[PDB]
Formats: C-alpha cells, sequence, structure tokens
C-alpha cells in the first residue's frame, strides 16, 4: 500500500527498494515568441531513482531530443521515467533487482506498472510523504552533469557520500530530507548556510560538504530554522 | 410459440420472464408460461417471497428442447428439467392450456426490447459461459462468482467470462506500452475479436449476456465484464463503424430497460463518464449519451 509516517522505517530495512522522483524529467523554459506568442524550450532533465538504504543514486539524464517530434510530453514524460526505469531494473542483476519501486507522484504508477508486467514480484507503490526530491537539481554537481549533458547517460552517485561510515540510513535520510527541503523552500539561503565557511570543502567525489559531527548538527539546526522562518515568511506568523 | 409448464408453485415465488415478471402466492394453481417467442434466448428467474437472497434462474432456447420447472423441496428451489418424451410433454401442456393454468408471455406487437436486448446472444455460447454440458439451459444466480474473480473458489458454479484486464501482457505489446494502454485498438482488434471472439458478434453477445446477468441476478462480477467491454471499446481509437453504431443501439436499450431504482449500483460512474466524454469514442454513442443524460443525469 501507500507509504507514509506511519510505515517510515520499512525504508531501512534489508528490502531492496527504489525511490523514483519523476518531477525534473521534463523542464522547460518559458518565453515569448517574435510575435508576442509563448513558447516552451525544453532542457535537459533526469529521472531520480534512489536506493534510500543505500545512498546509491541511480541518475538517468533526459537529453531534449527525446522530445523531438513528439506530442503530450508532460505525459509522455511519466511513461519515459518508466520505460527507464524497467529497463534499468533489467540491467541490474536478479539479486540487486528491488523487492518495491515506490513512486513520489501517483500519476507513475500505471505507466510504471505497464512497464514492469515482466516483474509480477516487484511491488509499485505511491507514497503520501511529501518528499522533497524535486530540488535535487539544486545540487550543484547533479545539475552541472545533467546540463552539460549531449546525449542520452546515466551517472551513479551515492547522494549521502561518507555519511554511513557514521550514521544509520534512518539518520542519512532524514539529513538528506533536511537538506533538499531547506533548498526547494529557499534555495539561496539554503546554499548559503552550506558553503558559509570556505574551509570547509566538497570533496571531488562527494556531493556534500566535508562536516564534522558537531558541524552537522549546527548545519542541521540552521535548515530547520530556515525552514520555520520561511514557514512564518510565507503564511506571516 | 413455446411452452415451459411448471408441476405446481408450492412456495410464495416472483417469476422473472425475460424483462415480465409476477407474483405466486404459496400453493397457488400456477402451471406455467405459454407463449414464449420462438426465436431467441429467454430466462426465467425466481425470487422466493421469504428470501430476497439469491434471485436465480435458467437461461434456456425452447428450440432445444422442452423445458419445465419444479419446485425440489430438498435443495429449496424452482429446478428447470428437460422432458425427452415429446408425446408425454405436448399432452401435460395442452391439459393444463385447457384448464386456463398458464400465464402468457405479454409481449406488446410493436416492442423490439428482448430481441434488443438480446440481439447477439448464443444459447451455445452462453452454454461456454456456465459449464454443465449435462443440461441444455443454463443456471445462474446473484452469488456466482466469474472466473477473473476467482483469480483475485468454485471452479464449477463460476461465470466463464472472458477475461479482460487492461494491465496485463496480453494488453501489452512489449515496446508499445504507452500506445497500446492509451489506444487499446490492439487488444481489441487483434486479441480479442480476431483472436478470441472471433468476430463483433460473440462480443456484443457476451457484452448484452453479462448486462443482462447483472441486472436480472445483481450479479456483480457480471456488471464488472460488462463495463469491462464497454470501456475496452470506447478506450480504442480505432473501431469498425459498425460495431460503434451497434454498441449505441445495444447500450441505447440497456440503459432503457435497467430499473430506475438501480441505477446506483449497476451503473459505473467512472467508465461511464471516460465512455462518454473523455474516450476515443465520446461522439460516437450519440443515442446512448442522450438517454443516459436524461434519465441519470446524477452519475454523470
Ligand atoms: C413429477 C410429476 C410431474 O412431472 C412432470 C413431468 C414433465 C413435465 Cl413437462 C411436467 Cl410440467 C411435470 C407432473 O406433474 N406431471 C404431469
Amino acid at each position: 500500500g501507500a507509504m507514509n509516517s506511519s510505515n517510515y522505517a520499512e525504508l531501512f530495512n534489508n528490502d531492496i527498494k527504489l525511490f523514483v522522483d519523476d518531477t525534473n524529467v521534463y523542464r522547460v523554459t518559458v518565453h515569448k515568441t517574435f510575435e508576442g506568442n509563448v513558447a516552451t524550450k525544453a532542457i535537459n532533465g533526469c529521472i531520480f531513482t534512489l536506493n534510500p538504504k543505500t545512498g546509491h543514486l541511480f541518475l538517468k539524464i533526459i537529453h531534449t531530443s527525446v522530445w523531438a517530434g513528439q506530442k503530450r510530453l508532460s505525459q509522455l514524460a511519466k511513461w519515459k521515467t518508466a520505460e527507464e526505469v524497467s529497463a534499468l531494473v533489467r540491467s541490474l542483476p536478479k539479486e540487486e533487482q528491488p523487492k518495491q519501486i515506490i513512486v513520489t507522484r501517483k500519476a507513475m504508477l500505471d505507466p510504471l506498472e505497464v512497464h514492469m508486467l515482466d516483474f509480477p514480484n516487484i511491488a509499485i507503490r505511491p507514497t503520501e510523504l511529501r518528499l522533497p526530491f524535486s530540488a535535487a537539481m539544486s545540487i550543484d554537481k547533479l545539475s552541472d552533469v545533467v546540463m552539460k549533458a549531449t546525449e542520452p547517460q546515466m551517472v551513479l552517485f551515492n547522494i549521502y557520500d561518507d555519511w554511513l561510515d557514521r550514521i544509520s540510513s534512518y539518520t542519512a535520510f532524514s539529513r538528506l530530507t533536511l537538506l533538499l527541503r531547506a533548498l526547494k523552500t529557499n534555495e539561496e539561503s539554503a546554499k548559503m548556510i552550506l558553503l558559509s565557511d570556505p574551509t570547509i570543502t566538497i570533496k571531488s567525489y562527494h556531493l556534500w560538504p566535508s562536516f564534522t559531527d558537531e558541524q552537522w548538527i549546527t548545519i542541521e539546526s540552521q535548515m530547520r530554522d530556515l525552514i520555520l522562518t520561511e514557514y512564518g515568511r510565507k503564511y506571516n506568523v | 410459440m413455446n411452452t415451459v409448464p411448471f408441476t405446481s408453485a408450492p412456495i410464495e415465488v416472483t417469476i422473472g420472464i425475460d424483462q415480465y415478471s409476477f407474483n405466486v402466492k404459496e400453493n397457488q394453481p400456477f402451471h406455467g408460461i405459454k407463449d414464449i417467442p420462438i426465436g431467441h434466448v429467454h430466462v426465467i428467474h425466481f425470487q422466493h417471497a421469504d428470501n430476497s437472497s439469491m434471485r436465480y434462474g435458467y437461461w434456456f432456447d425452447c428450440r432445444m428442447g422442452n423445458f419445465y420447472i419444479q419446485y425440489d423441496p430438498k435443495d429449496g428451489l424452482y429446478k428447470m428439467m428437460e422432458e425427452r418424451d415429446g408425446a408425454k410433454f405436448e399432452n401435460i401442456v395442452h391439459n393444463f392450456k385447457e384448464r386456463q393454468m398458464m400465464v402468457s408471455y405479454p409481449k406488446i406487437d410493436e416492442d423490439d426490447t428482448w430481441y434488443n436486448l438480446t440481439e447477439f446472444v448464443q444459447m451455445d455460447k452462453i452454454r461456454k459461459i456456465v459449464r454443465k454440458d449435462e443440461n441444455q439451459f443454463s443456471y445462474v444466480d446473484s452469488s456466482m462468482t466469474t472466473v477473473q474473480e476467482n483469480e483475485l473458489s468454485d471452479p464449477a458454479h463460476s461465470l466463464n467470462y472472458t477475461v479482460i484486464n487492461f494491465k496485463s501482457r496480453e494488453a501489452i505489446r512489449p515496446g508499445h506500452e504507452m500506445e497500446d494502454f492509451l489506444d487499446k485498438s490492439y487488444y481489441l482488434n487483434t486479441v480479442m475479436l480476431q483472436g478470441i471472439f472471433k468476430n463483433s458478434s460473440n462480443y456484443f453477445g457476451e457484452l448484452q449476456f453479462a448486462f443482462l446477468n447483472a441486472m436480472f441476478f445483481g450479479n456483480y462480477g457480471s456488471s464488472l465484464q460488462w463495463h469491462a467491454m464497454i470501456e475496452l471499446i470506447c478506450s480504442s481509437a480505432t473501431v469498425p463503424k459498425h460495431m460503434l453504431d451497434k454498441l449505441d443501439e445495444i447500450l441505447y436499450y440497456q440503459i432503457k430497460t435497467l430499473p430506475e431504482q438501480y441505477s446506483d449500483i449497476l451503473l459505473n460512474e467512472r467508465v461511464w463518464n471516460i465512455c462518454l466524454y473523455s474516450s476515443f469514442q465520446k461522439n460516437s454513442l450519440h443515442n446512448t449519451e442522450k438517454i443516459m443524460e436524461n434519465k441519470y443525469p446524477e452519475l454523470l
């Protein structure tokens, strides 16, 4: 059934599962034409497929060429997402294939179910959680590889860096969703928080800065303050 | 004109014959139904006065034999039987006819309702959906489940409707996932029509039989089957023109005949709104859309 606050620790058990987020698959800029009409121009997108237990991120880059000559792109984007997720699963050894795929938007359920008919024993689930994965393109290194791509491409990341050496996956996922929630609510402020101290750098093989345990506590506190404030600023409280 | 005589009527019962029905009192001198039109299937059905649970009945075609109903006090129901002694059957039917203890099938001359509801329904196909090969007639009741329902428990007493499932490998060609799911023409025209049903007449016959079991017995799996067969056509962009015109006529008469008070349970709001207003065939069902909008605007 649907994943929610009540069945949350299931994310961190030993049943392989993937979150799939499609919010950045089909991306456009909206602009005026010379005649004064409006047009869209597609930019590169990405499927965000995440193992929440291990941090393994399968970032399938969606090049704008895939939309050429196609109609109803927002509908197509859901099916393309499902096609690529199904190809990912088929590319994995049996013992690495997920037991469950959790889609972050309910409109992905039928496309993915239809593409996964060959895998009757993989459960396709929605979620009641309002996960901030749309903000993945606020992570500079992920935005960079998406925007530089000249062809379809899959890039593999660990979105937790080396955190699992020191914290549990529950805690790592909590930190990830806090960071992303903050980046979604106020990207500029959130990014200032993360970099304000120039001595704390991002390793070449990492996405986030190399904070100590204590510095992560300060960072996390700053992200919660940001989120609460924007909540006031936005509802006036 | 043919006759289904009755041994007796030991228990108070509402008897249906096609779209007609009448009340028989306990031990009333009722001995059957005469003047039944040859050329159509028919259904004789029963609801006991003491148990509005279990509507049940028998699909039959008088061309296939001489049939009669007798109440079984052990099994507690009116049973259809075949008398193979034709002499004895005409002899028994003439006796009861002379004593005027039979109701007349009360068809109005202008009235094509039953023909229009059973146009494609064939007894031989009914007997493949309802498997009981020793009899020439077929028993159905409110509780019988369908094969598809059994998959999601007694297979001998099931309704073997053709299984339709929009999210199945049969329905979806590898590499045409989005195409085949949004435009079911392949599934309709190649898998079902050419592959399984062979022709649209057999498809329409099963569709009409499923509707009638839903209406006369409240059979829920039958209702599911009827809507699925409608939805498959409406969700196909490419449908022969003759099929769309005939579907419009079939549905029109079904909606016309449905008891007004049962529209809440027998009509699936989603399917009908999709079929009439969103589907490829949204503009192809003029008669059906008009009677639906004038008779059940609430559902829409
Ligand atoms: C068991 C007695 C019952 O048997 C029947 C046999 C055949 C028919 Cl078609 C009918 Cl209607 C009845 C009867 O009353 N015979 C006059």
